[PDB]
């Protein structure tokens, strides 16, 4: 659904699905190529 | 006291691919080699990782000032002058001809480029990150991506005006 | 072609300055993309020397006897006995047409004896062979053959040419010599030429000047913002200097690309007239010059060519 | 200098070419430091 | 300034303070969109001049026969075979080479009784033995007539002229 | 052939301002070249002709 | 104005052509100071 998005400052719109890739267990968010938020961990439950 | 300012100039890699090997040939360009710290000195610069020779062949990888490169062969990186073809002159007399008795028939392929990838971009999305704070300020500037949008619309109507 | 000009951005923007080239990888890359567009008109002038002179690969030579029917052809072959590789018309168009800022001038690929034999070969080419060695492999066809195709190509009969050899030859040989009072004398006939350098010119030294211009800073010298002013309210002025500096720099790489669109047009204009001026006879009226085109004797140039185009008048 | 075309074009594989990867500058060894001479002094002499 | 994402610059600043780093933003994205669609507005001039030569090559070379030298081709142009291609037209030139030769003798004129005869089509080339009349790309010797030839003149006007009979054909048709 | 036009530094930037005429001499030279671009077209325009 | 030349061109010879130097513009002489009339006044005659 495209909502708001504030995970700790991140802020952000668009949707949220589920990631296949491998996450590190430090990491806090990723960057695509544009070097801009694509990917966050949730700061409660762990959904990358 | 003259100053001048001490030796400075861009340096060049000439190397081939990196399937084939990974030899290069550092070209110092505008700095004599005597200025620098298997060598040769052109008029663009003194090359460093190259062997000069004195027969000239058909080249790839141009130097400049005439001095063309080429990996050949137990490999090294040669160095020579630009070969202008094979020198065959042609005789000539005021009562001979020399009349064509065969022909041959080939293709010979020329490539031109017509159209390309007609593309779009606006202001609101490339300049501010979903942001309502950005475009507040974007308004304050006027007419510039306006502008932009017809200068992309009139490259995009122009490539099937090209078709 | 043109000058061929590379500029950096590490001594053209930072004169000598460790901050300066701190605060230029916060900009990205400005000076990348300018890199690469110099280099792709360094390679272009280089493809345009080869689309015009390198038309053929084979160097043809002339023969020692001098005699093409009372035609004096011994002011645009260049002379053997000289050091340098040049004709005698020659000679008065390379003399006719005559910096630690990080600004550099790239040497071409081919110099000026390279261009002269592949002008000479060309030449060798138009004489004893005419026609056919722009189409496969040259034949030998006499000089006295070769005005009968390019009369027959205008509709005139070659009755002309056997009685009239001695007057043909004659008007020749004096329209060659006034070429050579004209261009000896008359030094703005050569200015199609030398728009080519001056504007190549004037854009280097306003590159200079503008680093003397503060562009809304105190001082254009960044030794005297660094070492004077406060370090955070010093930055703000590097910040004035770099946008400016770049702007300019944003302004040559522009005017240097229209020009490289205005150069490829004409020497795309040059390789259609080396190769229907030259290499063949051309049907076209006002190409190959003004009236019915017989032949032409390209000549070398600074930056250009130089096109001797006869006319029937 | 094979790995100086690889970090200037962000690629792994260097086809055949040309390419232009940096610029040498020979870095300075030593400061000069001037001053005026000894000449015009002042008389301290008078007082001290 | 101090952060690219414009989300960062205003939920840490003062509204007063993230203005001046946001104009920052703005016209550091708009200078890199200008020098984005000069860039596509020069590509887009020779991408025009090269479509017009390429519609210069399908109106001489594809519709017709084009007389130009190395234009349509390398050498005499005789047909052209457009193919399509992503972003451009691929053209299969055929072209006319001769690649074998062989040397002869030539004169320009032949004295006949007196007066000097042209050839009309074709050159006079020699075998040494007796002299014929073929075309300058290709080999094919005739018999010298007077419908290959023309008259034009006396022999003393004419440099290089040698003296050769030609053939009448209407002198062996009074008796046959 | 097209419109043949010309800009004025002093005129086009500052409406009549005093104050702005000499803040564009840190800037240097720069709007004299969108000046000498401008009458270069203005010749090749008569060439055209 | 011949010298006029020399300062825009920035060489002390001038060669044969049509140059362009400056522009003329008219200078203003005089400023008019304009006021609202003296209507809608206010009743201060009532106090003083």
């Amino acid at each position: 659904k495209c909502v708001n998005f504030n995970f700790n400052g991140l802020k952000g719109t668009g949707v949220l699905t589920e990631s296949n890739k491998k996450f590190l267990p430090f990491q806090q968010f990723g960057r695509d190529i544009a070097d801009t938020t694509d990917a966050v961990r949730d700061p409660q439950t762990l959904e990358i | 006291l003259d100053i001048t300012p001490c030796s400075f100039g861009g340096v060049s890699v000439i190397t081939p691919g990196t399937n084939t090997s990974n030899q290069v040939a550092v070209l110092y360009q505008g700095v004599n080699c005597t200025e620098v710290p298997n060598v040769f000195q052109t008029r663009a610069g003194c090359l460093i990782g190259a062997e000069y020779v004195n027969n000239s062949y058909e080249c790839d990888i141009p130097i400049g000032a005439g001095i063309c490169a080429s990996y050949q062969t137990s490999q090294s990186i040669i160095a020579y002058t630009m070969s202008l073809g094979a020198e065959n002159s042609v005789a000539y007399s005021n009562n001979s001809i020399a009349i064509p008795t065969n022909f041959t028939i080939s293709v010979t392929t020329e490539i031109l480029p017509v159209s390309m990838t007609k593309t779009s971009v606006d202001c609101t999305m490339y300049i501010c990150g979903d942001s309502t704070e950005c475009s507040n300020l974007l308004l304050q500037y006027g007419s510039f991506c306006t502008q932009l949008k017809r200068a992309l619309t009139g490259i995009a109507v122009e490539q099937d005006k090209n078709t | 072609s043109m000058t061929k000009t590379s500029v950096d951005c590490t001594m053209y923007i930072c004169g000598d300055s460790t901050e300066c080239s701190n605060l230029l990888l916060q900009y990205g890359s400005f000076c990348t993309q300018l890199k690469r567009a110099l280099t792709g008109i360094a390679v272009e002038q280089d493809k345009n020397t080869q689309e015009v002179f390198a038309q053929v690969k084979q160097i043809y030579k002339t023969p020692p006897i001098k005699y093409f029917g009372g035609f004096n052809f011994s002011q645009i072959l260049p002379d053997p006995s000289k050091p340098s590789k040049r004709s005698f018309i020659e000679d008065l168009l390379f003399n006719k047409v005559t910096k630690f800022k990080g600004l550099t001038v790239l040497p071409p690929l081919l110099t000026d004896e390279m261009i002269a034999q592949y002008t000479s070969a060309l030449l060798a080419g138009t004489i004893t062979s005419g026609w056919t060695f722009g189409a496969g492999a040259a034949l030998q066809i006499p000089f006295a053959m070769q005005m009968a195709y390019r009369f027959n190509g205008i509709g005139v009969t070659q009755n002309v040419l056997y009685e009239n050899q001695k007057l043909i030859a004659n008007q020749f040989n004096s329209a060659i010599g006034k070429i050579q009072d004209s261009l000896s004398s008359t030094a703005s006939a050569l200015g199609k030429l030398q728009d080519v350098v001056n504007h190549n010119a004037q854009a280097l030294n306003t590159l200079v000047k503008q680093l003397s211009s503060k562009f809304g800073a105190i001082s254009s010298v960044l030794n005297d913002i660094f070492s004077r002013l406060d370090p955070p309210e010093a930055e703000v002025q590097i910040d004035r200097l770099i946008t400016g500096r770049l702007q300019s720099l944003q302004t040559y790489v522009t005017q240097q690309l229209i020009r490289a669109a205005e150069i490829r047009a004409s020497a795309n204009l040059a390789a259609t007239k080396m190769s229907e001026c030259v290499l063949g006879q051309s049907k076209r009226v006002d190409f190959c010059g003004k009236g019915y085109h017989l032949m032409s004797f390209p000549q070398s140039a600074p930056h250009g060519v130089v096109f001797l185009h006869v006319t029937y008048v | 200098p094979l790995s100086e075309t690889k970090c200037t074009l962000k690629s792994f594989t260097v086809e055949k070419g040309i390419y232009q990867t940096s610029n040498f500058r020979v870095q300075p060894t030593e400061s000069i430091v001037r001053f005026p001479n000894i000449t015009n002094l002042c008389p301290f002499d008078e007082v001290f | 300034a101090i952060s690219s994402v414009l989300n960062d610059i205003f939920s840490r600043l003062d509204p007063p303070e993230a203005e001046v780093q946001i104009d920052r933003l703005i016209t550091g994205r708009l200078q890199s969109l200008q020098t984005y669609v000069t860039q596509q507005l020069i590509r887009a001039a020779e991408i025009r001049a090269s479509a017009n030569l390429a519609a210069t090559k399908m109106s001489e070379c594809v519709l017709g026969q084009s007389k130009r030298v190395d234009f349509c081709g390398k050498g005499y142009h005789l047909m052209s075979f457009p193919q399509s291609a992503p972003h451009g037209v691929v053209f299969l030139h055929v072209t006319y080479v001769p690649a074998q030769e062989k040397n002869f003798t030539t004169a320009p004129a032949i004295c006949h009784d007196g007066k000097a005869h042209f050839p009309r089509e074709g050159v006079f080339v020699s075998n040494g033995t007796h002299w014929f009349v073929t075309q300058r790309n290709f080999y094919e010797p005739q018999i010298i007539t007077t419908d290959n030839t023309f008259v034009s003149g006396n022999c003393d006007v004419v440099i290089g002229i040698v003296n050769n009979t030609v053939y009448d054909p209407l002198q062996p048709e009074l008796d046959s």
